[PDB]
RNA sequence: GAGAAAGAGAGUGGCGCGGACGCUACGCCGCGACGAGUAGGAGGGCCGCUGCGGUGAGCCUUGAAGCCUAGGGCGCGGGCCC
RNA sequence: CCACGCGUCCCCCGCGAGCGCACGGGGUCGGCGGCGAUGUCGGCUACCCACCCGACCCGUCUUGAAACACGGACCAAGGAGU
């Protein structure tokens, strides 16, 4: 007879349409709020820092939690110890970056590692253009480019992760679940820098491009993304 | 280059069996398709087994 | 069987033909000739051959019945189908499909008996 | 009635000191000595030509002996105006220090 | 149905349009616009009456066949791209042919045909060049413009009118649009001083004579 | 008209000039086939700069335009004419070479019936 | 609404409220 | 599939994330806005400083 | 292919005869990351030589093996076919 | 403003249809122009020559060989984990 089948597949694919639809308003109102959200912690410090200026004391801001990290020597001739933390931190090739949270183990991490790395103070706009640029998903551990939400929802909704702003929201602001988050994104390949670093060797304190430059990472990620 | 070493980038176990019997074969063309498309660990398990070597799927006795 | 007699015919009848890379099956029941356990023509039940006629125009088509499997004399059946090419051509589609007679393979046996009737109009 | 062509000169192919790269020729082009001049002349039709023993076809003509390999100019190299460029053909090391026309067709003004 | 209407959006850029999604929902008025629920012919024949099926089946099969390709979105062909011009090229600018067998001649523009090319004449009285389409590309335009805004080109003049067919001989009507865009174009450049001897002579780059230092 | 394949890629090969096995120009006991030298303080085996090369993996072949004729065929040894049959049904992917040992009066059976089989032929005048 | 199991019979009334 | 870029293309970034739409359309109305702002400042003092 | 453990599951009451390719399953196809190498270990050779059992209703005085070649080619290569 | 109905119970205050454009799961043209029978067209490869860059002669013992370390004039056949 079929003509209750294909009126109930009917049904299901427009329950399913409407499903999809539904789930397209959810991620856009979260990045609506999320925008919101950022709009707050951008002039919050701002007011507060104003407020101490004029009632003539100081603001001490809050002391930056997360980092991005990017080995800058090559594979050639590393430490024992010093190869082990590059691998804790996956950087194994060359020019390649990962986000970090920072805690007194991971402070001491990124120490021992210092001539090796060139870590800073990433901004908004550092994480989105990484995230969307170069930002890959460790997906069946292969590396499937994110392409669609879906794989990042297939792989972090138990996170409530079912957006690639839900993604950039909990990396900058480092979440509960930044773990999971973080280990979910692949290291990112970056290309070598366009303009070229001013030396690799020493310090970014003794004018060279190693160790904690603090938020002039932020010149480096636009030109090496 | 990466930080990758390649002692064991290949693992060892078997894909088939070293038999040219044809009967085994017959049956491992039964348990591929078993394994591949049920969701029974059983038929991975015997297809696994239906692989090996006959010195590692020793004799079980009646007893 | 089927497969037991293909586990055995794989690398082994006197039929195949392996050089340049390339791998055929010279048995007289294959249609496009080659060595595959879907168009070997010994090893099944059931099975069409498109062949030309003995003499210059048309094109006998061969089945294997049912019930001789191991009497080889009156296994196969064939009809020779002297006309124009379309009615061939549909002879051989009815003769596959509503007998339901194996049909993995009525296109093949279209494209063979298509390749026997243009290689059996007059040379140019 | 005139030349329709800038000229230049194959400098050299583009090379470290102990590799070259036979892939992209340099060309200095006569006249512009600088980057902010070598702008005018990046994607045009650059031209290698010369002359050979036996006939050769020519487009819209009678077969003669003159010969041509083309090619593009790509980019700029360097500070004083040198610039570089890639040929269909690889270009046969005859041609260092011979005049490359480059035509001006490719127009973007 | 209804009469058609035109995008309730104004484009903003490409790609966006100026208003929301409730906005245009408010512009179109949907608040109160709900909504709610071949292969035989039969002929005579003097028999009976045969069943002709029209779209027979094919003859023959070639002995392989390729597959079908995959299906790409933006790949227009050429008859529906959009054309661009560059802003040095209006109506009324004098052009310097650089490639075919009237290279450097200086040329009056006409107007922008429908195929892209640029529809010329440097008037055949001056330096033997007729209605001529050319490239846009190929063509170097000086900064000389003359102001005909008034002039009337024949409309039944397009690629498909001179589109090449198959010696080459000149119709008659090649020669009658000719002299009847020249009396318009040609009394309109004597009245710029010097301008005739401009278009009859030609391009030539001498010693010393740069095209980058160059303005034109 | 010849007899023109079904479909006709672009053969691009990443290596055109052979393979010669190292000092084949020097001796003449040595051969140019390539055998890969074992030698301690060999500067081919070391791959110095501007020396022989060496054939890696990396020179092979697309698989699709692999054993392929500049025609767009591939080749397949024919000795009798009971061979033509087979490629009856590829007729536009594999062509049919003629045996070296094959006689003239056989050779011009093989190639009137690969005329009637559209079956190119890369040597169909051969002997004659 | 926008997860299935809580949110069916929500989208439900909403697809009626399409209409 | 080929990873297009969501900073360059702009259809992969409204699938990735639809509030870029509204939001890259309130920047070009807010810009364009400010513009013409600053062109009738620019002109108001002009005419205050030519009287 | 679909962010959300699991059925396009069954029962009881209120004209036109049509549809490409495939699948040597040791086959075919899709994803990712990867490629240094002496001594050495291992795998695959439709690389090669000689002879034997099978086999190609194989080839050959209408010219086999061998050898020569500024001829056409295939293979990353051992080599091979005209 | 990714907000759009009607109907009721409670508290504070599950199928609407069509057409179409496309920054949308990897290029197409539903665009063209020339030259071609005794001198022209294609052949990367293989024959000779030219030019730029590169480039020390192999095997072996060796911590290290182009070594002023030893073996090697050249060629054919035989020739060493059975
Ligand atoms: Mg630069
Ligand atoms: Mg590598
Ligand atoms: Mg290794
Ligand atoms: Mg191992
Ligand atoms: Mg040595
Ligand atoms: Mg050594
Ligand atoms: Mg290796
Ligand atoms: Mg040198
Ligand atoms: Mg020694
Ligand atoms: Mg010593
Ligand atoms: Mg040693
Ligand atoms: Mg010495
Ligand atoms: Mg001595
Ligand atoms: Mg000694
Ligand atoms: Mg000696």
């Amino acid at each position: 007879n079929f003509a209750e089948l294909k009126i109930k597949r009917l049904r299901k694919k427009f329950a399913q349409k409407m499903l999809r639809k539904a789930r397209r308003k959810l991620i856009y109102e979260k990045a609506k709020h999320y925008h919101k959200e950022y709009r707050q912690m951008y002039r919050t410090e701002i007011r507060m820092a104003r407020m101490a200026r004029k009632a003539g004391n100081f603001y001490v801001p809050a002391e930056p939690k997360l980092a991005f990290v990017i080995r800058i020597r090559g594979i050639n001739g590393v430490s024992p110890k010093v190869r082990k933390v590059l691998q804790l931190l996956r950087l194994r090739q060359i020019f390649n970056g990962t986000f970090v949270k920072l805690n007194k183990a991971s402070i001491n991490m990124l120490r021992i590692v210092e001539p090796y790395i060139a870590w800073g103070y990433p901004n908004l706009k550092s994480v989105n253009e990484l995230i969307y640029k170069r930002g890959y998903g460790k997906i069946n551990k292969k590396r499937i480019a994110l392409t669609d939400n879906t794989l990042i929802a297939r792989s972090l909704g138990k996170y409530n992760i079912i957006c690639m702003e839900d993604l950039i929201h909990e990396i900058y602001t480092v979440g509960k679940h930044f773990k999971e988050a973080n280990n979910f994104l692949w290291p990112f390949k970056l290309s070598s820098p366009r303009g070229g670093m001013k030396k690799k060797t020493t310090h970014f304190v003794e004018g060279g491009d190693a160790g904690n430059r603090e938020d002039q990472i932020n010149r480096l990620i636009r030109r090496m993304n | 280059g990466v930080d990758i070493r390649h002692n064991k980038d290949r693992k060892v176990r078997r894909k088939e069996p070293k038999s040219q019997d044809i009967y085994l074969r017959l049956l491992v063309k039964l348990y591929r398709f078993l394994a591949r498309r049920t969701n029974s660990t059983f038929n991975q398990v015997v297809l696994k087994r239906l692989f090996m070597s006959r010195t590692n799927r020793p004799p079980l006795s009646l007893s | 069987s089927a497969h037991l007699q293909w586990m055995v015919v794989r690398n082994c009848s006197s039929f195949l033909i392996k050089r340049n890379k390339q791998t055929y099956s010279t048995e007289p029941n294959n249609l496009k000739a080659r060595n595959s356990f879907r168009y070997n023509g010994l090893i099944h039940r059931k099975t069409v051959g498109v062949e030309p006629a003995a003499d210059g125009k048309g094109v006998v088509v061969v089945m294997k019945r049912r019930s001789g499997q191991r009497k080889p004399a009156t296994s196969y059946v064939r009809t020779t189908i002297n006309k124009n090419a379309r009615a061939t051509l549909s002879s051989i589609r009815h003769m596959i499909r509503k007998n339901k007679y194996h049909p993995d393979l009525r296109m093949a046996a279209i494209r063979r008996a298509s390749a026997i009737l243009r290689s059996q109009k007059p040379v140019m | 009635s005139g030349r329709l062509w800038c000229k230049a000169i194959f400098a050299g192919y583009k090379r470290g000191l102990r590799n070259q790269r036979e892939h992209t020729a340099l060309l200095k082009i006569e006249g512009v000595y600088a980057r902010d001049e070598t702008e005018f002349y990046l994607g045009k039709r650059c031209a290698y030509v010369y002359k050979a023993k036996n006939n050769t076809v020519t487009p819209g003509g009678k077969p003669n002996k003159t010969r041509v390999i083309w090619g593009k100019v790509t980019r700029a190299h360097g500070n004083s105006g040198m610039v570089r460029a890639k040929f269909r053909s690889n270009l046969p090391a005859k041609a260092i220090g011979h005049r490359i026309r480059v035509m001006l067709y490719p127009s973007r003004i | 149905k209804g009469k058609p209407h035109c995008s309730r959006n104004p484009v903003l850029v490409r790609g966006i349009g100026r208003y929301s999604r409730s906005a245009m929902y408010s512009r179109k008025a949907l608040y109160k616009r709900k909504y709610a629920a071949l292969a035989t012919v039969t002929k005579p024949v003097g028999g009976g009456t045969r069943v002709v099926k029209l779209r027979k089946m094919p003859r023959y099969y070639p002995t392989e066949d390729v597959p079908r390709k995959l299906l790409s979105h933006g790949k227009k062909p050429f008859s529906q791209h959009v054309r661009k011009l560059r802003a040095s090229i209006t109506p009324g600018t004098i052009l310097i042919i650089l490639t075919g067998r009237h290279r450097g001649k200086r040329v009056v523009f006409l107007k922008q045909l429908s195929s892209g090319l640029l529809l010329v004449t440097g008037p055949l009285s001056l330096n033997r060049v007729p209605l001529r389409r050319t490239h846009q590309k190929f063509v170097i335009a000086t900064s000389t413009k003359i102001d005909i805004s008034g002039v009337k080109i024949p409309k039944h003049l397009t690629d498909a009118y001179f589109k090449k067919k198959k010696k080459y001989e000149i119709t008659e009507q090649r020669k009658v649009d000719q002299k009847a865009v020249d009396s318009q174009i040609l009394p309109k450049i004597k009245a710029v001083p010097q301008l005739q001897g401009y278009l009859r002579s030609v391009f030539a780059l001498t010693n010393g004579v740069y095209p980058h230092k160059l303005v034109f | 008209a010849a007899l023109r394949p079904l479909v006709k890629p672009k053969i691009v090969k990443k290596r055109t000039k052979k393979f010669i096995r190292h000092q084949s120009d020097r001796y003449v006991k040595i051969k140019r086939n390539w055998r890969k030298p074992r030698g301690i303080d060999n500067r081919v085996r070391r791959r110095f700069k501007g020396q022989i090369l060496m054939p890696n993996i990396g020179y092979g072949s697309n698989k699709k335009t692999k054993h392929m004729l500049p025609s767009g065929f591939r080749k397949f040894l024919v000795h009798n004419v009971k061979e033509l049959e087979v490629l009856l049904m590829c007729n536009k992917s594999y062509c049919a070479e003629i045996a070296h040992n094959v006689s003239s009066k056989n050779r011009k059976a093989i190639v009137e019936r690969a005329a009637q089989l559209a079956i190119r032929v890369t040597n169909p005048n051969a002997r004659l | 609404i926008a997860h299935p199991k809580l949110g069916r019979r929500a989208r439900a009334r909403i697809a009626r409220g399409l209409r | 599939v080929l990873k297009k870029n969501p900073l360059k293309n702009l259809r992969i970034m409204l699938k990735l994330n639809p509030y870029a739409k509204t939001m890259r359309r309130n920047t070009i109305l807010r810009q364009a806005r400010n513009h013409k702002l600053r062109v009738e400042r620019a002109a108001a003092a002009l005419a205050a400083k030519s009287d």
